[PDB]
């Protein structure tokens, strides 16, 4: 059987998604006879052989569409296609703003097999079990696929670990189908916004998120990380509102804080999106009233108590 | 000139809750409900493009879910929905994303807008999935997670900037009628917290066998608490919270 793996890329480079994604797939392959099959779409998508003749990849085809990076007719023509030509049992997208683009219609003109943001997937026999989140990450569900000769999952970022090393995959081009896309790709842009301070440099955070309430609690806070020697950031409603500048929004539409060793969290509760941006931080404190916030499964810390009295106790202490 | 915005009516959990007997939910008792959080966003969107507008501009919410759901559509009339439309019948418990898809696009095809907008995703479920569904569907032009759109009613193409990973947006042309699902933060929603129409899946030339979890495109095989990561709880007063965070920051 055949997995097929669409990768990602933007702005010339590859997304590490794409290789967590053939971690996934290798992973996933009831026999050693299994082949990945990787696929990787644009215009100038010969670039990317290379980054991804990767161990685990047997079938490298690059699909030359109309667009440089992701156009949502291209790339659905393009996976159709694929599907068409490999009739591999599974395939794995990235669950990525990209992906939102297309995947699911995709799986609404075909009636294929359809799960998204997958974190655990496997065969059970020859049965396909792919387990998601329910009620804002308070449960899993654990689907499978009856009677679904293809899959096509999309699968969680930051979750199923690459292989390590080269490979030598069979790579072939093919042009995509001939679509005229419904929309045509601009600029990228960097909107405005201070950047006074590149928060993926920093060793120590403290970042405020809706539970600070209104705008004029933001400056106490500010105020605090001042007085410890932290550097403030943020989850995306806060910069949203225009509160602090977008530059200290951590997450995946933000900005991942690669340095920080400490991040205390406070009034955020650990949504996925905001998670990515600093669940690999090793001390993580979070400051929430909600026991059943999310935050507190990744916390090594927690304190269940009020942001505000925690704050100026703190700045108390400090002083 | 019509706008047609699809919400949905989350459900949230309360402490404590309980998978179902057959473990294939969370016990109802559990759950309270409210308008998404991403429709607040789509919908103010909608109210900001009517009042840019000279021309008039029809507002139309329309959700698929049990009777629940019209209080949530009695507040987006409220906040200034020209009109709201709910369909259901039992036989469509249990559907999907791509199934709530088919089925909106069923209304959508009579209601025939001129852009059809959608939450990125819901709260609860969080599949991000059916806005661009119902776009698959209705063979429309479209773009995900959009926190920008520059539009005027009448255009034959908007420019929306969808909002990617790392904090960069990107700007795209894009052919309308379009399907936009709609990302927090494009605008922010003035309310920050006309009788409903109600419609069968007879009244849209659906029946049982087009609908539920049976022609969904996965199935269901339990549901389950699991066992998560556990943080290390500071007990005391607010003192002693604060102290220990003030060792942990000098051991640091
Ligand atoms: C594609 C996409 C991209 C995204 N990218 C990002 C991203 O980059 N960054 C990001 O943050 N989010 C991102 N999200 C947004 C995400 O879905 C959430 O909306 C957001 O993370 C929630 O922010 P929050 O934790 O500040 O607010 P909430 O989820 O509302 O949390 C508020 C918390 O504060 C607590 N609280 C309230 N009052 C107090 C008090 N007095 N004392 C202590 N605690 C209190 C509550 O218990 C609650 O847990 C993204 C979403 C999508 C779909
Ligand atoms: N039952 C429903 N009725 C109407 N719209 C829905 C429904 N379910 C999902 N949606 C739309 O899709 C969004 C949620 O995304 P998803 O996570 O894919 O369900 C909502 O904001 C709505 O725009």
């Amino acid at each position: 059987s055949k997995i097929l793996v669409i990768a990602e890329h933007r702005r010339n480079d590859l997304r590490p998604v794409s290789l967590e994604l053939i971690g996934a797939a290798n992973g996933l392959k009831k026999s050693g006879e299994d082949k990945v099959v990787v696929a990787v779409i644009g215009s100038q998508a010969d670039a990317f052989v290379p980054a991804l003749s990767v161990n685990g990849v047997d079938e490298l085809v690059v699909v030359k569409g109309s667009s440089i990076d992701f156009d949502p007719d291209v790339f659905e023509a393009s996976v159709s296609a694929l599907i068409a030509a490999h009739n591999p049992s599974v395939v794995l997208l990235p669950h990525s703003v990209d992906s939102l683009g297309y995947a699911s219609s995709l799986a609404s003109k075909t009636g294929y097999g359809f799960a998204t943001d997958v974190y655990i997937v496997e065969y059970q026999g020859d049965e396909l079990v792919a387990t998601r989140g329910g009620y804002n990450q308070k449960v899993n569900v654990e689907v499978d696929f009856p009677g679904k000769s293809t899959v096509v999952l999309t699968i969680r970022p930051s979750v199923f670990k690459p292989l390590e090393g080269a490979g030598s995959p069979v790579v072939s081009n093919v042009d995509a189908p001939s679509v005229q896309s419904r929309s045509q790709n601009k600029d990228y842009v960097e909107v405005g916004g201070g950047n006074d301070i590149d928060i993926t440099t920093v060793d120590f955070i403290m970042s405020i998120g809706r539970g600070i309430g209104e705008e004029t609690n933001v400056e106490q806070f500010r105020e605090l990380a001042d007085e410890a020697g932290a550097t403030l950031c943020c989850s995306k409603p806060i910069a949203d509102a225009g509160w602090l500048p977008k530059s200290r929004q951590v997450g995946q539409s933000g900005k991942v804080v690669g340095s920080c060793k400490l991040y205390v969290a406070m009034g955020i509760s650990g949504s996925i999106q905001h998670m990515a941006g600093m669940k690999h931080v090793p001390t993580i404190i979070a400051v929430n009233t909600d026991p059943g916030a999310s935050i507190f499964t990744i916390a090594k810390y927690g304190i269940v108590a009020d942001i505000f009295d925690i704050e100026e106790e703190l700045k108390a202490q400090l002083a | 000139m019509k706008i047609l915005v699809a919400v949905k009516q989350t459900a949230a959990l309360e402490e404590d809750f309980e998978i179902r007997e057959d473990g294939m939910d969370v016990d109802e008792d559990f759950m309270m409900y409210d308008l998404n959080e991403w429709d607040d966003f789509s919908l103010e969107e909608a109210m900001k493009i009517k009042e840019s507008s000279d021309t008039d501009v029809e507002v139309v919410v329309v959700s698929v879910g049990p009777d629940r759901v019209d209080e949530s559509l009695r507040k987006c009339l409220a906040k200034g929905a020209d009109r709201a439309v709910r369909v259901w019948d039992d036989a469509a418990e249990g559907s999907d994303a791509i199934v709530v898809g088919r089925i909106l696009t069923e209304v959508i095809k009579k209601e025939a807008p001129d852009m059809v907008f959608a939450g990125v995703q819901s709260s609860d479920q969080a599949y991000a999935s059916t806005g661009i569904s119902v776009a698959s569907y209705l063979n429309w032009p479209h773009a995900a997670v959009v926190a920008d759109l520059q539009y005027k009613p009448g255009d034959n193409k908007a420019v929306i900037r969808r909002e990617l990973e790392g904090g960069m947006l990107q700007e795209v042309e894009i052919n309308c009628p379009a399907v936009l699902t709609i990302q927090l933060g494009i605008n922010k929603p003035r309310y920050a917290s006309k009788p409903i129409e109600e419609v069968s899946l007879a009244d849209i030339g659906l029946s049982a066998n087009d609908v539920g979890a049976a022609q969904s495109m996965s199935r269901v095989r339990r549901m389950y608490i699991p066992e998560k990561g556990r943080a290390t709880m500071i007990e005391g007063t607010i003192s002693e919270q604060a102290a220990k965070i003030i060792q942990i920051i000098n051991e640091f």
